[PDB]
């Protein structure tokens, strides 16, 4: 109900397309820079010279706080890499806590297909574990030097706030995108209980998916295959991505439940954009999605469910028309189960490291109609819930 | 369009 981290509370800009970011500092004196924000990898890393796509970049040579560790690293990403050169300054946070701490930081030097046109991030911020961070583990990630050095509590909490419309450049800017509360959870940003997940091992923020329903159908596949590979909570994906074979079951089942309205093999890959009349989104004809995670107690379990509104998402139109457009965020993966940024905007999210759990609740700022809404609820009885995570 | 580490 009440919240009480407002020095934080709508500190993010962005969308689910181009991500979310945060705004930090780095050096003496302070560098201001935006920060893509992902839960997907390790590395704190950012702009170090001027590329296209960058209004700015770090300038390490103005930074008297600056220390070079003479060593380069390689991060790639399922899209995306980037090479540059390590080094640790002073970090703070103007919308966060108030402390500043010394942590690692990359100093990209060359990249491709990292930076996005007009996103207006120039770095990245990875919250995840050492164990995925490059060169390896040795390489402290920010969050664990915040903790090792301030009292910050050991656990982040985000709000991940879609228009449900597209926004021009000049709108994102202007925009609220949503929250990430350092150190702590704030009320105000969900509506009902908090349900949570255990984080299976500390590398990805890897959870297990027990159970798939499209509109209350159950998808009916051995849930390891849910998590064949694994499955993990990444804000700097765009789509809910799902392995290959569920992939496949899951756009037949979504397929024949919107079938009142027959759509391309281009819309489905997620390639083509679908539009419609001003207003006349039908968003009743596609169903709902349940995905069911491993509760905290024994055979217990509870299931998010999220509307169309979030797995369609706006784009403009081609003819930046006056018609309502869309693509389909759900796409398949070779490496498992990411639950990406569409998925986030349906809720508040909390990554609890100290207590090695992953909590959600509905989200105060997402997108629905007068019809439906998503959920969390629980518990439900399933047995067996280790099994469906793979080895 | 986003899809950020690989292991």
């Amino acid at each position: 109900r009440r919240g009480s981290f407002v020095e934080m509370v709508d500190n993010l800009r962005g969308k689910s397309g181009q991500g979310y970011y945060v705004e930090m500092t780095v050096g003496s004196p302070p560098q201001t820079l935006n920060i893509l924000v992902d839960t997907g990898s390790s590395n704190f890393a950012v702009g170090a010279a001027p590329h296209p796509f960058l209004h700015r970049y770090y300038q390490r040579q103005l930074s008297s706080t600056y220390r070079d560790l003479r060593k380069g690293v390689y991060v790639p990403y399922t899209q995306g890499k980037w090479e540059g050169e390590l080094g640790t300054d002073l970090v703070s946070i103007p919308h966060g806590p108030n402390v500043t701490v010394r942590a690692n930081i990359a100093a990209i030097t060359e990249s491709d297909k990292f930076f996005i046109n007009g996103s207006n991030w120039e770095g990245i911020l990875g919250l995840a574990y050492a164990e995925i961070a490059r060169p390896d583990d040795s390489l402290e990630p920010f969050f664990d030097s915040l903790v090792k050095q301030t009292h910050v509590p050991n656990l982040f909490s985000l709000q991940l706030c879609g228009a449900g419309f597209p926004l021009n450049q000049s709108e994102v800017l202007a925009s609220v995108g949503g929250s990430m509360i350092i150190g702590g959870i704030d009320h105000s940003l969900y509506t009902g209980s908090l349900w949570y997940t255990p984080i299976r091992r500390e590398w990805y923020y890897e959870v297990i998916i027990v159970r798939v329903e499209i509109n209350g159908q159950d998808l009916k596949m051995d849930c390891k295959e849910y998590n064949y590979d694994k499955s993990i909570v990444d804000s700097g994906t765009t789509n809910l991505r799902l392995p290959k074979k569920v992939f496949e079951a899951a756009v037949k089942s979504i397929k024949a439940a919107s079938s009142t309205e027959k759509f391309p093999d281009g819309f489905w890959l997620g390639e083509q954009l679908v539009c419609w009349q001003a207003g006349t989104t039908p968003w009743n004809i596609f169903p709902v999605i349940s995905l069911y995670l491993m509760g905290e107690v024994t055979n217990q379990s509870f299931r998010i469910t999220i509307l169309p509104q979030q797995y369609l998402r706006p784009v403009e139109d081609v003819a930046t028309s006056q018609d309502d457009c869309y693509k389909f965020a759900i796409s398949q993966s070779s490496t498992g189960t990411v639950m990406g940024a569409v998925i986030m905007e349906g809720f508040y999210v909390v990554f609890d490291r100290a207590r090695k759990r992953i909590g959600f609740a509905v989200s105060a700022c997402h997108v629905h109609d007068e019809f439906r809404t998503a959920a969390v609820e629980g518990p439900f009885v399933t047995l067996d819930m280790e099994d469906c995570g793979y080895n | 369009e986003l899809d950020x580490v690989e292991f």
